[PDB]
């Protein structure tokens, strides 16, 4: 039968979606042998655990607060921010930090909301008697980070605790803000994009009166767990990276490199022109009027000396036997590459050799000389 | 094609195929003509 | 040296057949008028849609934008042909990409404030009647 | 869910069909704002009329036949062909013709069949008495277009009419042919592709005997309408064109032009070579052995003088100051473009000017001179 | 199983439709995380408002009409047009205008129809007594914009109002026209494409007779609201633009620029040829026979001096040290770029420098000098 | 509505299948006007006939066997093969053959099987008395094509017939073979790919004893029809061609031609180089060490003289005025095309002329001369 009915009229696209991770049938090319095949979990291999609230219901130890005998009846113990992003610094030129699990799983999202149950575990005997406020002020800026004490704290929401026969309490930090959510404190590597919505405080309301058989000082551990109403919404670039590879590379510009896609190079010939990666580009050396430039690094021989515009839109670096032939007096002095003076200073083609390439993009040294 | 670009396409083959497509219905029978047997055709002597 | 905004050619859109432009074009020198203005000679008015299916050459690669402009009137039977000359916002638009397929297709609707429109060749007698001959004006321009 | 089931296996094509105009869903890109939108017809805007038989049931006036008193009892009045293509000539170098509507709507098809009711309206008073045969012979060729008279007509089918108190009759021309259809008489502009299937005739059986108070001459009008069984089938190139644009362009070859896609040109430079459209081509002048050729038409100056093979596969036309520098003696005399004699005769580059182009493809004049 | 059944036979297209905005399923690549996800509106975030008739049922203040004591019993107060496009001029080289909301939402469409309720709010005490016609004549052209007075007005439709204890009335302007719709008065920036269908008038039938304790003059405010039968159909290019950016750029041709896609440029080298954007084009200076041209604007140095055809189909601008080397006597005098005179006048390659580009398309100055 | 569901994931192919000719919906671009349209057959136009067994049930006359009086009681009449491929030779350098319809419709297939009813129509009066075996031996090779007689025939299957008052009998040749099918005897033009499965024989068991009033000799006609169990399966290249065009072209190599896609040529210019088709290639003349070659065939003048490698990877043929300039002494003698001796021997560009092309690929003559 002839199928003369007029056919469909579509739009091609090259790739399936990426951010979609839900009720959406995704077609692929499986390297499995079976079309109905799915990876499976036998009777012991059914895994225990994955959920944001499964992470946010785990305490993470975040602050060691020393609490001595002679701390006065208004002394501050912590002014730490009432976000999940709690600063705990470990003592490299970059620094590493502990976080609560609710802190990191907040740092893989844009926005968060809900309570934050911080657990104060006050490690003492039943012979120590203490008393301390855990207060909570909504909305204190950096300039209002000072002027704080317990007397101005008790205006806001606060919980006074007596350290006695029970030694532990989990305060539930409220979520009090104008906004339904709250933007991540740190964001990507981006200097704009906001501090905490609110601040926790912990002042010693009545100081420790210990017995003379026990110690003057007492550890207070501060855990952080996301509250029962905690929830995060928008998946963005995470603000935290692992410490499997703490290596970092700066990108200052005073040091030299070959241009992108032109290293590694090798000494060779070129019929338009020794000089390749197709000739490898080189950066234009910022030479003002009345100077010259030549290069010495940080074939048949290692080429430790080498810049002039080729004429095809990009610079070239010509190898020389030494820095003497390289030492640019002719070319910056008004010459050209087709000069007999220049062609004598060049290296002939026979020095191409086996032509072993450079190791990556070797940083040359920019020597600038007066003309 | 314009006159400049059709010059590249000179001496390129254009092949046409054919088939009947279900509408064809042949009529009254007629016997075959004399036939040529194809292996009797000569080989290209080199 | 045209800007990217520049229309490459504009033409009024009508089922009457163009002002016939006959180095002559050997079809319009030889095969006069085709079918549809030969039928359209037999009716003073019309009302309805048109389809276009504009075909572009092979050596072009750039993207193509196509406009319907029901604002444009038709002033006389002269200059009712294809005119080799900007892109606009609120006119009905479509881009065909040359690299996927170099033939756009169109369903240009009936946008007139009329009961029907003139179908014979139009001499522009009434000044507002120029609003009532073409469906509008299609413009093809490149990027 | 991973969709691992193996997908479809199609064929692309670039364009929907063109000859299909029927029960076939056609997808487009509508510039209408609505997807379900369709152009509509309100209560007065529902149009009256479209159908082949709606056209073929309209009389068109096609022949004025004078019918005098002294026409004899066998005189011919019309031998016109029994197709819908009835010849009516209007008195330009091309001529224009009236047709019946069934004639034109037959001329937009390949084939026709069925009856052809020609109406004879014999305009006379009731005092005129007449009598005339409308005969119909199937299948008379051009050589049999002669030998015709009423006595050999009455063998075939014929209708004798008396012109009296009623003055009008619509004869129904039969469709008598070997073939189920009949090919269009004229076709495209194509000298092969057939005359009429059959011929109508109209002889005066008894001559007009008028009264002496009325006129000797009587008009007979001949209308043509397609019959009730008329029908046409195959849609082909129409054989008739409008008279909105009766302009016609011949294509004789003795006059000159630039080649297709190379006009308009302009005087300019070219690094391989003044001389552009990318250099504009020119036709090869048919010069036999022992002549020369130069051009004079029918930048900084108008270039009225200008052909030699460039060497890149196509001819070029070089501008000159005058017909003297142009007057070809060097090049046809065995020279070349790289000659110093030739390079002196050329126009230097400074005469490019603002470079206004030529108007279209201006017809040059081919002057052929002896060598 | 082998799927040998013959497959589909389609047409590709590159892009989904644009003017379609209706019952039409549009496939995209959502950057949302969920396939069934849709932006939502919680209990306070369900928005109040969007509809053409929601805009057309809002009064906009459009005319302040002073109405004094001594205005006579036929004096005109407004002849303003009975379209929604009501002219209200604010006192820049372009001018800004207020409009009714029905005026703007008419200006985002091609055609409009229906009534136009203009509200006359006649601000007076109950001690003022007035009387004024609001008339309405269908179809007055510009030449008929004169000859108007109340006595010729009362032939048409009119409403006489008495200014008394009630001070406000909303007259409903009829829609009286030959056409079912009416074309936009202004259109795109296009000098053809029509004035109003009809004209409103407001004459003082009986003049104000105020009491001697109140004022001689009375404000009359004229609001415009689209009527209940108002409706617009065809979406076209809007005739009105915002005043967020009232900057406008003329396009006169006497000033100079680089060609499109060739600015910004930079001084550099080129192996076919200092001279780039790949050499940047320049406009052909309209020089008649017997002149010369050089450029001075409105690397190692700023290049304030710079046109000749390159030979590759487009002009080039060569940098010079000064306007002296630039001052064109050689090239317009019949020379060429390969001349030794020309090559001495050129700037050598060493002056390429770091090659900072020009700021955009800097307007040069065309100096034309005699030869 | 936004259609965010992830779309299909196919494979394009350029063309629908070719060998598929069955229950398979084939989409095309019909030039018919109607989508549901199908070519039809009215009441007389319903055709009578198409089927392999409709062809295989038709007798075709295939052998005239003379049967004389004095043929002995063991004389052979035919040893013809028991395939449908029956050899009947007509008395051109190729020869033409009759075949049975079952022979040809077997020759449009690879394999056949089933019975073969050969009809022996023995044209005699009732006064002639005869007797003859129609035997059938399965599996006799070419070396066993000899040693055959009726006494060794009657071991196999055989039918003895008496020529009497009835004169005609249709013997049904069995299908006896090891294989379910049997490969075509002839195949494509391919010297390997098998003789018959089995052989028919017809010996005169008792010789003709005619009466002395009738003739000594008797015609025997041998028809061939495919049997009732005949069937063919695999559609391959047919082994038989028509005699509408019995022209054949050999492809010996000693004669000359231009290379494929380079004829027709014309004399013209070329900027890298007179010499075109883009220069037309020529075959490399097999010249050993110490010879020369020039060409004379079997612009402004006909170019009857013309091979050297161009340098761009393919040979060129340069036109000369005569065979003297052509007579290769310089180039085979160690010269080159850039030699002044060579450039004098070349034809200058002015002899390009109107440039009428050659007729197809004109066979040149390879003249080989000693150096
Ligand atoms: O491109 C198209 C669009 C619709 N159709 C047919 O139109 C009908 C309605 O289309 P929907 O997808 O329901 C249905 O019969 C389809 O097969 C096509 O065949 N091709
Ligand atoms: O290319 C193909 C062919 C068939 N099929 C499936 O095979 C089944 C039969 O195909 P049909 O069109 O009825 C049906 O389940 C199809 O979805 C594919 O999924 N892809
Ligand atoms: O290109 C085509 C056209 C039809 N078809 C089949 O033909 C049948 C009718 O097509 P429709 O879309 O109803 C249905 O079984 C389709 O699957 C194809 O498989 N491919
Ligand atoms: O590429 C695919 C594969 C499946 N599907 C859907 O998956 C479902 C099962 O596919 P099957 O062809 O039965 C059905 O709802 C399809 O519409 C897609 O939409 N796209």
């Amino acid at each position: 039968p002839s199928y003369q009915q007029s056919p469909r009229h579509f739009v091609p696209t090259g790739m399936h979606s990426l951010a979609l991770g839900t009720n959406l049938v995704e077609p692929l090319h499986a390297l499995r042998l079976d079309a109905a095949g799915t990876t499976q979990h036998p009777v012991g291999c059914a895994p225990d655990e994955m959920t944001v609230s499964s992470i946010a219901s785990r305490y993470g130890l975040i602050r060691r607060v020393q609490w001595k005998k002679d701390h006065a009846k208004g002394s501050l113990l912590l002014q730490l921010d009432a976000d999940p992003f709690v600063e705990q610094r470990i003592e490299n030129p970059i620094s590493l930090y502990w976080f609560a699990p609710v802190g990191v799983v907040s740092s893989m999202f844009m926005q968060w909301r809900g309570s934050l149950e911080y657990r104060f575990d006050i490690i003492a005997s039943q012979f120590h008697t203490g008393r301390l406020i855990v207060g909570y002020v909504p909305g204190l800026t950096a300039s209002l980070q000072l002027q704080m004490d317990y007397m101005k704290l008790k205006s806001s929401s606060y919980v006074v605790f007596d350290l006695q026969e029970s030694n532990s309490f989990t305060f539930e930090v409220p979520y009090v803000s104008y906004r339904p959510w709250w933007v991540r404190k740190y964001g990507g590597n981006y200097l704009p994009s906001t501090d905490a919505p609110s601040t926790l405080f912990m002042y010693v309301q009545v100081p420790l009166i210990p017995m003379e058989a026990v110690s003057d000082t007492i550890d207070i551990n501060v855990y952080v767990r996301g509250g029962s109403s905690f929830e995060v919404c928008v998946p963005v670039q995470p603000s935290l990276g692992l410490n499997w590879n703490t290596d970092f590379i700066l990108r200052n510009d005073e040091e030299y490199r070959a241009k992108t896609g032109y290293a590694p190079y090798y000494a060779g010939v070129w019929h338009s022109f020794l000089v390749r990666w197709q000739i490898a580009q080189w950066p234009t050396i910022s030479v003002p009027r009345g100077e010259l430039a030549f290069l010495r690094i940080k074939g048949t021989q290692p080429w430790r000396t080498m810049v002039w515009p080729s004429g095809h839109g990009y610079n070239i670096g010509i190898p020389t036997y030494n820095a003497e032939r390289a030492r640019a007096q002719h070319l910056y002095g008004g010459g050209s590459l087709t000069d007999e003076k220049a062609k004598q200073l060049f290296v002939p083609a026979n020095q191409q050799g086996p032509g072993k390439v450079s190791n990556g993009n070797p940083v040359w040294e920019v020597m600038r000389a007066p003309l | 094609a314009t006159s400049d670009d059709i010059a590249s396409i000179v001496n390129k083959p254009v092949t046409i195929y054919y088939s009947i497509g279900d509408g064809m219905q042949f009529s009254q029978w007629v016997g075959y003509q004399p036939m040529m047997i194809l292996d009797q055709l000569p080989a290209p002597v080199v | 040296d045209k800007d990217i905004d520049h229309c490459m050619f504009t033409f009024p859109c009508l089922p009457q057949g163009l002002a016939l432009d006959i180095s002559p074009h050997e079809i319009f020198n030889r095969c006069r008028d085709g079918i549809i203005p030969l039928i359209a000679s037999g009716y003073r008015f019309y009302r309805g849609d048109l389809r276009y299916k504009i075909v572009f050459p092979s050596n072009v690669n750039s993207n193509i934008w196509v406009q319907h402009r029901p604002d444009r009137r038709l002033e006389g039977w002269s200059a009712a042909k294809i005119v080799n000359c900007v892109y606009n916002h609120g006119y009905a638009s479509h881009i065909q990409i040359t690299r996927v397929n170099n033939v756009i297709e169109l369903e240009v609707p009936f946008y007139n404030a009329t009961c029907y429109n003139y179908l014979q060749a139009f001499n522009a007698s009434s000044a507002a009647s120029s609003y009532a001959v073409s469906l509008g004006e299609i413009s093809v321009g490149f990027q």
